[PDB]
């Protein structure tokens, strides 16, 4: 859904 | 003070959702001029995130509202006094952050994994310094930006197979990165299908400690394929 | 600064989730003297009850993790001693907010309900004190929570109806003191069953601009009554 | 569910 996340 | 003393009081903070003091705890186990394990390194990973993630966020909200009060002087006026405050804490914070990387982190890299991860990194808070940024000064940061992640690429794509995560991961946000900076929505598909294509192609390199990661990533890889094809 | 310059500063500061920054403000509103309007109240409230609140789920996380770390005498000793950090920034939260009720807020409240709402306030942050206290100070706070919302109770019974839903919000966190503090399921339980049925008993005294908030108050109270009834 | 919510 977009960039990287945790 | 101790480094495993910085390091489970910085997972206690994390549980807590204390990432302003998980933040301080990684960046003192930086400052000790020793290289990070890999748990270390994604501590402070995802510690600054966080810390750095709020004040994205915030700034999101305050420059909308900005926009939307376009006829109502005062209320817009303090809509841009607010941005301003947040945009100069969010500088402090990837000051910081690019301050650790390039004095800690990135020149006492000795594995090529951990210098793929920590050159993304400088990418990722140069794009989060472009996202703030106007003018000339823009244009170095997004070249700092696009610099830091096509090193890191060329790394990756020569040390790791096409299904490691930090791999995948790194893909993720240099194709985010020439969507939403570079406004390129096909330098961006076109890196992030070819990440893809070339995981599903050898589907045979993925481990079993790392699957659940790299397929959650090609997953995330194709929602921005597919948002982007609209 | 300008009053409506540090309101509406907090209005924005609510929406960019900046509940530090929002507390600062509607603080210095407090700290001029003057009466709060209602929306002033609420900002007040809303800022500082994320403010603990935040030190409240982090001390019950670490509170958590330093019992099942019982036989683990390393991890233990850090939990404890996160426990005690979060609980200090606790204690000075509350202190400020019971410090604030003192000498500004319930001494000019002039209306009833403003009365019943900043004491009310005082047995919350008494009773959040109380959460983190042991002993005869613990005693001491309890005793003080109990007759904040002992006076806000019998105000608001005698000036407000059934269906305001300050009085109804005021029945719920004092049923919750009595469950969660005093360890009492059933001066708790009648109390809330009491402002919920005197409400549905008397649901012609309930004003439009007000239903929605008292009709989800007297949801929470059947909440309560039904987990308290198991 | 509990206390007073915003």
């Amino acid at each position: 859904g977009g960039s990287l996340p945790n | 003070m101790d480094k495993n003393e910085l390091v489970q009081k910085a997972k206690l903070a994390e549980q807590a959702e204390r990432y302003d003091d998980m933040a301080a705890c990684m960046k003192s186990v930086t400052e000790q001029g020793a290289e990070l394990s890999n748990e270390e390194r994604n501590l402070l990973s995802v510690a600054y995130k966080n810390v750095v993630g709020a004040r994205r966020s915030s700034w999101r909200v305050v420059s909308s509202i900005e926009q939307k009060t376009e006829g109502a002087e005062k209320k817009q006026q303090m809509a841009r006094e607010y941005r301003e405050k947040i945009e100069t804490e969010l500088r402090d914070i990837c000051n910081d952050v690019l301050s650790l990387l390039e004095k800690f982190l990135i020149p006492n890299a000795s594995q090529a994994e951990s210098k793929v991860f920590y050159l993304k990194m400088k990418g990722d808070y140069y794009r989060y310094l472009a996202e703030v940024a106007a003018g000339d000064d823009k244009k170095g940061i997004v070249d700092q930006s696009q610099q830091a992640y096509q090193e890191a690429f060329e790394i990756s794509k020569k040390e790791m197979q096409p299904t490691h995560p930090i791999r995948l991961g790194l893909a993720l946000n240099f194709s985010v990165f020439y969507y939403e900076i570079l406004n390129s929505p096909e330098k961006a598909c076109s890196l992030a299908k070819t990440a893809f294509d070339e995981a599903i192609a050898e589907l045979d390199t993925l481990s079993e400690e790392s699957y659940k990661d790299s397929t959650l990533i090609m997953q995330l890889l194709r929602d921005n394929l597919t948002l982007w094809t609209s």
